[PDB]
DNA sequence: CGTCCTTCGGAAGAGATTCAGAG
DNA sequence: CTCTGAATCTCTTCCAGCACACATCAGGACG
RNA sequence: CGAUGUGUGCU
């Protein structure tokens, strides 16, 4: 359901914007998480470009370049 | 006959049922809960006295000391309503308490005291009250608002629906308790009660019935009946009532006298058992093993062992029974369970009780209440005693008792307000019964289930709270009672008190704010009650049916006025005619009608006996007699609305007007428009803003009268005079001699309300409006406020309106605006913004008030005076700095940004001991020649009214008026006169000269001390120096203005003469507006307050034709005659013989510009009346006349509609409303621009628009605004640089707040880091 | 922080480091001078109480305040709830360079541009203008320039019209629910404080003219200014993102100005002549000689893209109304006459504007649609359309059909009285006569209301639609319904009870005439029961479209 | 003054407990 | 039996956005 | 140079 799939997420810093942000903390506390981001809020909130657009064009640059 | 100030501008009425009630007096409810609240009365209920009697007397522990009770009594107030108000003070005044203390001796409990002691003891001040109502609290005047809540007691439902999707519905008794813990019961669905407290654990209430020692054959005796079984000669009959065999199926061959009545397998019919009971068989012969389905009421032991065979609560068995028979016990009890008719539940709830005696539960409530303790046996019975049967912690009031004899139909209406046994058992019956099948429960939203809360009674609380906290300390303090030492203030605590009560008057919700922009409007939040408040709901936890209305609401509660959004259906106000109740309930008039004639009385029922009667409707067309002309009519039965008979009803509607509130009541056409339109056009009047220049509307409603008189904007004369002197500020007046007081002569000086600010800072003022020398009445007005035109009550104003498009100038809610409007200046607005400049000791000495203001423009330091003081006058720009308040090294105050205005009032308060400079001194020299000459002038006027009545005493008795003027005004008393009260008049007169003498002398030093004194200030600062200006503000477009229609507008556009379309004269309109606004938002009834003040403004224009070109009293008086007849059936009832031919004049005059035009709600006009006043008029039949445009001068087509609308202005001023923020001022914890207007402020940016330019592919925009703009001081800089280069480049950096979230977590016990 | 005197602006944070900090020294104290177990283990009971309401308070079933009775905030407290990080701060920012007003219309203008405040432009716009009158030496430095500025001077204006040449401007609404309530847009300046805007955006916007404010922003550096004038551009917002609905389409006015242009009676000037140039039926119409709403036979001349994009030439001869020709002449070159030759509704008008971008491409059509909303506006208010008190015509009828089903409902109590009818029965057969009964009364008044109009030809009488201002305003389908003036001229419905069954005395009365109490108070309690409905839609929508932006 | 002190919901829903039902 | 799910229990949590204005901040108590 | 409530109002 729609709040399946928004907690079940790899980007626990969505899930930390979405509800029970503290069982998300605690998820990836025992998990000891690292994570790609996979996306876009998380990259608006580390204020970085969203691979969207022409920002998508950048980060197929981004991805090109490593 | 009618008033002579009525006599100047009198209404053509329209009405058809005649009243028989007037308009009662609105303000009656916070007079009578206060007055109620506060006075010397016996008897407890209700007010402070009952307060004081539960309180008092306090004695000791038993250590020979008590404090009773004798008076209380309060002085007046220290100061006025008026300087208290620019003071800053509650109108209060002094708690002066009368109470003695009795001490006894060694061994005496009825022995003699030692000591008596008795003061009026001080004990803080509570806010008296403006002969308006209301309170001020530190000059701001806030209002009470009254709160529903439910009733307190019983109730009983079933919360059904969603209670685990079995089908079946619960049952819950729910009692509130009106001072106590809550107490509700709650079955199962495997069906079994249980109780709790305070919306606690679910255990059975049978546990607590053990704690009121009842044994199992008590608990069965009490809820149960008996069935007889006995051991008998064979097969052990059975004793029986018929009655007990109804509904059933017969188990066996129903046989009696050995004769066979109902066969095995038939169900039992009443046929049977009728029979039966002819036959009247009780014993008959039954098997032995189906009483093995029959559950034993009672115990029974051996006889020889004394043992245990069987105890109750149990069912049967043959085995049992050969034990039971062995010993041969004659007598079997068991109960009479029906399983449709009585559910066996009371004992299986035992059957799951693993608790035995008394005691055990005890220790299960001692446990469930506080778990966390060990059990103890007196604490478990003192917490039992506590709960429900202590009067210090659990009680209902009288209304409480009453309405829970009313869910138990019995007849002594009062009791106790702590429980007994048989309270909980009959409620407990009565439940055991709703689950049966018989009774019904009932909503809350039945208004006889709900209660308003009185200003008396929550003040009665808050009071309580401050007794039972003081009395704890003085019990306390009499625990350290000192003999021989102690008085009664040595233990009191004011400081509970006043913190009480500041802590409500100052911090309550339904303390609120009063809404200063309308005496409506100020009316309307004086009436006004709530569901909010302490003990009041949530709105997030609160479901559509609290909200909806219910038909009790009908005659009681006005159903279209209510805000909207947030707070919908529950701050629902009064109606019109609506009154209250002495238990707190909604008493409400009804016209009595016999058989055949309306009794002309009317009588205040309840919500409950509303269902008793059968209320004929106010539209039932009565001869004369009340001779109704049919016999079926529309009634409701309770609330039931169909047709019903003629001798069916004993009750009627009193008015057509009473369903609706006031706010309503001067709403037109309501009968054609839909109730949203009109709940908003409510809001939006509410909402309005006051005028420069007053206006009557041309379409009254007779209610603006009362309204006005009963709103305090004016004057209203407390006695019939003759009008004496009148100034623009104060008015003298004459007072007659038949009202006049016996001694002590006095005349009617009333002072005015000048230029000044309102809690919205607009204009409130008061205008005077009568000539000098003139006939006046008692209980009349004399001086029109603000937004008040002549004695009656005009908000808004009317214009030149037409329906048309033009441009797309009335395009949703746009406004065609003409030149004409803003060149006639009708809608100038006057505002005051008051400011102030602190004094502060700080660190480095304080800052000081002089001009001494170094390194800035000279042309503000000569606006100053030498005191550092811009003058009084001075029209000033933005900016401006105000008084010079500098640094230790400037924090001079200055005008803020986008304001202009004009100085016109300084106020100055200093602390007390702080020297005052030149400027406060010589504006306090100032005010005191000012107060000086006031009160100097009232003792002189009051002198001339003193000789005045020794020169008519004088009259009589030896007259020498030629020798009374020579000697002066002293001696006047002692000419050629009688010994006889004509001498001895004079005598009182001289006493009250001499009075005068010494009571000038005392209140003017009082006065010239109350200036002197230095004022109490908060500890640091040390003068406060307030500012006032003159805002003046006319129009610009863009503002929101509406109508009485829910019909809101924004002016678009200031437009020429040469683009308003005129008439076949010429004549310009001024306002035009959407054609498809009418239809679609569905307010037809503007259409006929534009087509009725069309007609009125034409007989308008004859008039001031007929006035202009001249013409005698016969002409004008036919014309005014036909115009106040009118076809169809009025009330007027006026002719044009009766006048004095000169009023008329000034009645023309107040005609020359339109007509008072009276309308009822739903006893509106007719299309035909309409026709009739536009054949009257030269005016045609639609209306309809062609105009030609202002630009191109054509016909227009199809031709429209023209009149006027009397239009509404609001108080939505856009420079109010426009704000923007290049770069300001940054916030601490994050740097990041603020919000709002005062603080300079930046528009918070959202995550929905965030969304939108996901839709997009922003990249850099949405980059530079969250990082840049918000963030980062790094990116903020460089592109600070960027702009000032002309460079375009940015780099982000990171975002700062992004970094607080990190070391947040860091705090947090969490290893999150960043990686490379 | 410092309030204003020597207290502090507090933090409850910093009260629960005192109390920790206040605990554990006197638990260390305790541990120095040798306390028995119990004390100090109740002490460290009370100290983990305190650490973990430092932590989360709250979490545990009893929360602690400080004052006002009013529990205090802990740091899982900080973090989440609707006034949290993300909440409050980290994504809903505010932010400087933006300026908030109430906007207006300013019916003139054009799509691609915007009024604005010249005030606020003064406002928003200060270190550009600095710039650039620094760039051009006029400015000597911050604060002369600033001080300049503040003095309002003669020639800060026309550079700041140098300034705003060409640069984009971005406006917010704050009930954003789809992208298009943002769009760019050209400034004009505007002596004033309200925004002009064009009228083809507004259902676009979803916003009446009532007084609704909306913000604005300032694109700063250059990419950003590329974004907008490429992405957000509202030239380039033509159509619906949801489905291939033309979102320009034009709500009510210039719609009901056509609707009035393309009828035609059958009996007014000029009927059926001849002519061959809608310039000639211009400077007829001008001068008034001919009709506006008459039969005219033109000579009419169409385009025809069948090629390569290459438009073929063709003219004929067409019998039609004036405003047809009006706009035929205001109708660009490849488009054929069938598409304008009718009544031209506002659905028709939409799929014209559809069809015209479908085939001629992306700008004409915006001109032309622009040059459509000018003329429409242009000849609604030459014409005068007004409404009026006897619009809502009443058949004789209404009352007998009252009567009839007065005698229906009289009839079914009679058999309610013996018990022929139950209740249940009684009540359906009642909402049925009662609906039938209404259904004829709106039969009755539609007929009445749509073919009312029987005049001369030049001949005797001859029947055709009515002209009714009411009717004419829901033919054209811009407001009203037919159920609405339903509600108008004949009675109104069958009234529900407040459980969600029916009540069984329908509204008999109509909104041109007065009703009694009764009925104001039923259809009033239906009102409030819709206003609610409303109010907690949105609470429901808002949570709604959070969890619909949360899932994908 | 200054300073020191501690009682109105509707959803899932996520386990937790009991039950029935036996084999 | 002894686990087998099912039913049924008892504690989470969340609920549109914007603006205004106003009040109160530790105060209680004892040197 | 505030943070909380508290009501107010526009959608
Ligand atoms: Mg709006």
């Amino acid at each position: 359901g729609i709040t399946k799939a928004s907690l079940a997420t790899e980007s626990f810093i969505s899930a930390a914007s979405f509800q029970e942000t503290t069982r998300v903390l605690t998820e990836a506390a025992v998990a000891g998480k690292r994570d790609e981001l996979r996306g876009l809020k998380e990259n608006v909130i580390v204020g970085r470009l969203i691979p969207a657009g022409t920002g998508y064009a950048y980060h197929q640059d981004r991805m090109r370049r490593r | 006959v009618y008033s002579y100030t009525e006599k100047k501008r009198i209404r053509k009425d329209f009405g058809k049922r005649p009243q028989v009630l007037d308009v009662p007096y609105l303000l009656s409810i916070q007079l009578d809960s206060f007055q109620k609240f506060i006075e010397q009365d016996p008897e407890g209920q209700y007010g402070l006295e009952a307060a004081f009697r539960s309180v008092f007397p306090i004695q000791s522990y038993s250590g020979n000391s008590e404090l009773q009770y004798v008076s209380y009594r309060l002085g007046e107030p220290v100061f006025d309503v008026q300087e208290c108000q620019i003071r800053g003070v509650t109108y209060s005044a002094p708690l002066r308490v009368k109470l003695r203390l009795v001490i006894y001796e060694r061994e005496a409990p009825e022995g003699t005291v030692k000591d008596i002691k008795e003061q009026e003891v001080y004990m803080g001040e509570i806010p008296l009250m403006t002969d308006n109502g209301t309170f001020v609290i530190n000059g701001t005047e806030r209002v009470i608002v009254s709160q529903l809540h439910r009733s307190p007691g019983v109730f009983f439902d079933s919360d059904k629906g969603k209670t685990h999707s079995s089908g079946k519905v619960l049952y819950n008794a729910r009692i509130i308790p009106y001072r106590g813990s809550w107490l509700d019961f709650e079955f199962d669905p495997k069906d079994n009660l249980f109780v709790r407290i305070d919306r606690r654990r679910k255990l059975p209430a049978t546990i607590i019935l053990r704690a009121l020692n009842y044994t199992t054959e008590q608990i069965l005796d009490l809820f149960f009946e008996k069935v007889i079984f006995e051991i008998r000669d064979n097969k052990l009959q059975m004793e029986l009532v018929p009655e007990r065999l109804r509904g059933e199926t017969a188990s066996f061959d129903i046989e009696a006298n050995g004769k066979v009545y109902v066969e095995k397998g038939r169900r039992i019919t009443a046929r049977h058992i009728r029979q039966l009971e002819k036959d009247d068989v009780k014993l008959i012969e039954v098997p032995v093993e189906y009483i093995a389905g029959k559950v034993v009421a009672k115990d029974y032991i051996d006889e020889s062992t004394g043992e245990l065979i069987c105890a109750a609560n149990m069912e049967l068995s043959l085995d049992l029974l050969a034990k039971l028979s062995q010993s041969g016990h004659k007598r079997i009890e068991t109960l009479f369970t029906n399983d449709l008719d009585h559910g066996p539940y009371i004992s299986e709830t035992l059957r799951v009780d693993p608790t035995n005696d008394r005691l055990s539960a005890l220790v299960e409530i001692y446990r469930m209440m506080r778990p966390g303790e060990p059990p103890t046996r007196e604490a478990a019975e003192s917490l039992f005693e506590n709960l429900f049967f202590s009067e210090d912690r659990y009680d209902l009031s009288a209304v409480g008792r009453m309405k829970f004899n009313r869910s138990l139909l019995r007849e002594e209406i009062e009791g106790s307000g702590i429980l007994s046994k048989d309270d909980i058992i009959d409620v407990m019956k009565k439940l055991i019964d709703i689950r049966n099948g018989k009774g019904e429960v009932d909503d809350i939203d039945h208004l006889g289930n709900r209660r308003i809360r009185s200003v008396g009674e929550m003040a009665e609380n808050q009071f309580r709270v401050g007794l039972v906290r003081v009395e704890r300390a003085v019990k306390e303090r009499l625990s350290l009672g000192d003999l021989d030492t102690l008085m009664p203030q040595d233990m009191i605590n004011a400081k509970p008190i006043s913190a009480a009560v500041k802590e409500f008057f100052g911090s309550s919700q339904l303390s609120q704010f009063m809404d200063q922009n309308n005496p409506l409007s100020e009316i309307t939040h004086k009436r006004r009650i709530s569901a909010l408040g302490p003990g009041g709901l949530t709105r997030e936890r609160a479901g559509f049916e609290v909200r909806d209305v219910h038909p009790t609401h009908y005659g009681r509660v006005c159903p279209i006025e209510t805000p909207e959004g947030p707070n919908i259906g529950l701050i629902n106000s009064l109606s019109v005619y609506a009154q209250t109740n002495e238990y707190g309930f909604l008493e409400t008039p009804y016209r009595k009608v016999t058989d055949g004639v309306v009794t002309d009385e009317i009588h205040y029922l309840s919500a409950i006996e509303e269902g008793n009667y059968v209320i004929a409707q106010a539209n039932s067309n009565l001869d004369e007699e009340g001779h109704f002309v049919e016999d079926l009519v529309t009634c409701r039965s309770k609330g039931e609305s169909s047709l019903f008979s003629r001798d069916q009803v004993d009750y009627m509607d009193v008015s057509t007007q009473q369903v609706v509130s006031v706010g309503a009541s001067l709403i037109p056409f309501l009968e054609h428009d839909d109730a949203n339109r009109a709940l908003m056009g409510a809001n939006m009047q509410r909402q309005a803003v006051p005028t420069l220049r007053a206006d009557k509307p041309l379409v009254g409603t007779g209610m603006e009268r009362a309204v006005a008189v009963d709103s305090g904007v004016t004057a209203v004369a407390k006695r019939g005079g003759v009008v004496q002197y009148v100034d623009a500020s104060r008015i003298v007046i004459k007072v007659n001699e038949d009202e006049m007081y016996p001694g002590e002569a006095g005349i009617d000086i009333y002072n005015l309300t000048k230029y000044t600010r309102s809690n919205q800072n607009t204009c409130i003022n008061q205008m005077p409006c009568v000539s000098l020398g003139e006939p006046v009445e008692r209980g009349d007005v004399l001086a029109d406020g603000p937004s008040t035109d002549l004695g009656e009550l005009a908000l808004g104003q009317n214009m030149r309106v037409a329906f048309m498009p033009w441009n797309g100038y009335n395009f949703e809610d746009s406004i065609l605006v003409s030149e004409r409007v803003v060149q006639e200046d009708r809608f100038t607005t006057i505002h005051i913004q008051e400011l102030a400049c602190v004094s502060r000791d700080t660190k480095l000495g304080p800052e000081e008030i002089t001009a001494d203001i170094p390194n800035v423009g000279e042309a503000a330091l000569s606006k100053l005076d030498e005191s550092g003081i811009v003058y009084i006058g001075a029209e000033v720009t933005g900016g401006d700095i105000l008084v010079g308040k500098v640094t230790p090294k400037d924090s001079s105050l200055r005008v803020p940004n986008g304001v202009s205005g004009t100085v016109i009032d300084v106020q100055v308060f200093t602390r007390d001991g702080v020297e005052k400079d030149k400027r406060a001194l010589e504006i306090e020299e100032m005010q005191l020649k000012q107060a000086k000459k006031d009160l100097s002038e009232e003792l002189q006027i009051l002198e001339a009214g003193l000789f005045s009545r020794i020169r008519a005493v004088l009259v009589a008795g030896g007259v020498e008026a030629e020798k009374l003027d020579k000697l002066p005004r002293d001696r006047w008393l002692e000419l050629g006169l009688t010994d006889e009260e004509k001498q001895n008049q004079l005598e009182q007169l001289a006493e009250q000269y001499d009075e005068l003498k010494h009571e000038f002398e005392k209140k003017l030093e009082a006065k010239r001390r109350k200036i002197t004194q230095g004022d109490d200030l908060a500890p640091g600062v040390l003068k406060i120096v307030k500012v006032y200006l003159a805002v003046k503000r006319r129009i610009q477009p863009g503002d929101k203005m509406a109508g009485r229609h829910g019909n809101k507008g924004v002016i678009s556009k200031i437009n020429p003469i040469e683009d308003m379309p005129y008439d076949e004269n010429g004549t310009p309109v001024d306002i035009v507006l959407n054609p498809l606004g009418v239809p679609s938002r569905m307010n037809i009834g503007q259409i006929l307050e534009t087509h009725l003040g069309m007609a009125a403004k034409g007989i308008g224009d004859k008039i001031n034709a007929m006035l202009k070109q001249q013409q005698e009293v016969a002409k004008l008086r036919e014309f005014i005659q036909r115009a106040y007849d009118l076809g169809a059936d009025v009330r007027q009832k006026v002719d044009l013989s009766t006048f004095s031919d000169e009023e008329v004049m000034r009645l023309a005059e107040n005609l020359r510009k339109g007509m008072p035009i009276a309308t009822p709600v739903f006893d509106g006009a007719k299309e035909a009346e309409i026709k009739e006043l536009l054949k009257l008029g030269d005016l045609p039949t639609s209306g309809q006349i062609r105009l030609y445009d202002g630009r191109t001068g054509e016909q227009f087509e199809r031709p429209v509609t023209v009149g006027y609308m009397y239009m509404l202005k609001l108080n939505h001023l856009v420079d109010d409303k426009m704000h923007a923020r290049s770069t300001g001022s940054y916030s601490l914890v994050t740097q990041q621009p603020l919000g709002g207007k005062a603080q300079f402020g930046g528009q918070r940016f959202g995550e929905m628009e965030v969304w939108a330019l996901e839709a997009y592919g922003a990249a850099y925009t949405l980059q530079e605004m969250l990082t840049v703009k918000s963030d980062d001081v790094n990116g903020r800089t460089k592109m600070y640089k960027n702009i000032v280069d002309g460079n375009h480049q940015m780099e982000p950096g990171m975002p700062e707040s992004f970094n607080v979230l990190l070391k947040e977590i860091r705090s947090l016990g969490i290893n999150i880091e960043l990686e490379d | 922080v410092p309030l204003d005197g020597g207290r502090f602006a507090t933090s409850d944070l910093n009260d629960l480091y005192r109390r920790v900090i206040n605990r554990n020294n006197r638990l260390k104290r305790l541990l120095d001078l040798a306390a028995p177990d119990i004390i100090v283990r109740n002490e460290k009971r009370m100290l983990q109480e305190a650490v973990d309401a430092l932590l989360d308070n709250g979490r545990r079933g009893r929360a602690i305040t400080g004052s006002n009775k009013r529990p205090l905030k802990s740091l899982a407290d900080m973090i989440k709830g609707k006034q949290g990080r993300f909440r409050q701060n980290l994504l809903g920012k505010r932010v400087d360079y933006s300026g908030r007003s109430v906007i207006t219309v300013g019916p003139y203008l054009r799509l691609h541009q915007c009024g604005l405040p010249k005030k606020m432009a003064l406002e928003l716009f200060k270190p550009f203008i600095y710039g650039k009158l620094e760039l051009r030496g006029l400015a000597t430095t911050i604060k002369a320039a600033k001080k300049m500025v503040e003095r309002e001077e003669a020639v800060v204006w026309d550079i700041l019209d140098e300034v705003i040449r060409e640069h984009p401007v971005l406006l917010n609404r704050a009930p954003t629910l789809h992208r298009l309530g943002i769009q760019a847009f050209e400034p004009v300046l505007i002596e004033g404080k309200a925004i002009q805007l064009h009228p083809l955006v507004c259902a676009a916007y979803n916003a009446d003219f009532d007084g609704d404010q909306m913000a604005v922003h300032v694109p700063l550096t250059l990419e950003a200014q590329l974004e907008a004038r490429a992405l957000m551009m509202s030239t380039n917002n033509i159509l619906s993102p949801a489905n291939g609905e033309p979102i320009i389409v034009p709500s009510q006015d210039v719609v009901l100005g056509l609707y009035y242009m393309t009828r035609d009676c059958v009996n007014a000037k000029g009927e059926g002549m001849v002519l061959t140039g809608p310039k000639e039926a211009e400077r007829l119409y001008r001068s008034g000689l001919a009709s506006l709403h008459a039969r005219v036979k033109v000579r009419i001349t169409e385009y025809e893209k069948d090629a390569n994009g290459e438009l073929v030439a063709k003219t004929s001869l067409k019998d039609t109304t004036v405003g047809r020709a009006i706009l035929w002449m205001i109708v660009p070159k490849g488009l054929p006459y069938s598409i304008v030759n009718q009544a031209l509704g506002k659905k028709a008008i939409s799929k014209m504007l559809n069809t015209c971008y479908r085939i001629l491409g992306l700008k004409p059509t915006v001109i032309f649609a622009d040059q459509i909303m000018y003329t429409g506006f242009a000849y609604a208010a030459r014409s005068g359309a007004s409404v009026g008190i006897d619009d809502m015509v009443i058949p004789e009828k209404k009352h007998e059909i009252i009567s009839e089903a007065e005698a229906e409902v009289a009839e079914i109590q009679e058999q309610f009285q013996s018990g022929l009818v139950t209740a249940g029965e009684r009540y359906n057969k009642v909402i049925d006569i009662w609906a039938a009964a209404n259904d004829r009364v709106s039969k009755a008044m539609m007929d009445n209301l749509q073919t009312e109009t029987v005049i001369n030809r030049d001949g005797q009488e001859e029947k055709q639609v009515s002209f009714n201002s009411i009717y004419m305003m829901a033919d054209s389908g811009a407001r009203g319904s037919a159920a609405q003036i339903r509600q108008l001229a004949g009675m109104r419905g069958l009234m529900a009870k407040p459980d969600g069954s029916i009540i069984e005395t329908p509204i008999t009365a109509n909104f041109r005439e007065g009703l009694n109490v009764l009925q104001y108070f039923i259809s009033t309690h239906g009102a409030r029961k819709g206003l609610a409905d409303t109010a907690l839609k949105t609470a429901n929508s808002g949570y709604l479209t959070r969890r619909l932006v949360d899932v994908a």
